[PDB]
């Protein structure tokens, strides 16, 4: 009576997670009747999982 | 964002007095998502006595 059994469990697991945010904004303004105003902003925003 | 703003007087008042604004922004976005997951079984038995 022989008796063989062989179990190979495995098991695998990987996660990455990167995240990237830039933002920049510049504002300049000069007045000497003149009067001259400028404002701009820019954002960004990125994520991956 | 843009403004300019121009006066100008002379007494001989005369007056003048012109002002211009000009604003535009425009935002922008996406998402994209994907899941995929297969799980197979197979299993194969065979006795004889
Ligand atoms: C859009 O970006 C947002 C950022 O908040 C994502 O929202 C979460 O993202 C995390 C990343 O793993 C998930 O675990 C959460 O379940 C998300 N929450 C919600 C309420 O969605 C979102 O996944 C991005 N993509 C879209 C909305 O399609």
């Amino acid at each position: 009576y022989r008796v063989l059994f062989y179990v190979d469990s495995e098991k695998l697991k990987q996660n990455d997670f990167n995240s990237v945010e830039e933002k920049k904004c510049k504002s300049s303004g000069w007045h000497f009747v003149v009067k001259f105003s400028s404002h701009g902003c820019k954002e960004l925003e990125n994520a991956l999982k | 964002k843009s403004g300019f703003s121009f006066g100008f007087k002379i007494p001989g008042i005369f007056e003048l007095g012109i002002s211009s604004q000009s604003d535009r922004g425009k935002h922008y976005i996406r998402r994209t998502k994907r899941f995929s997951h297969t799980k197979s079984v197979f299993l194969h038995a065979r006795s004889d006595l």
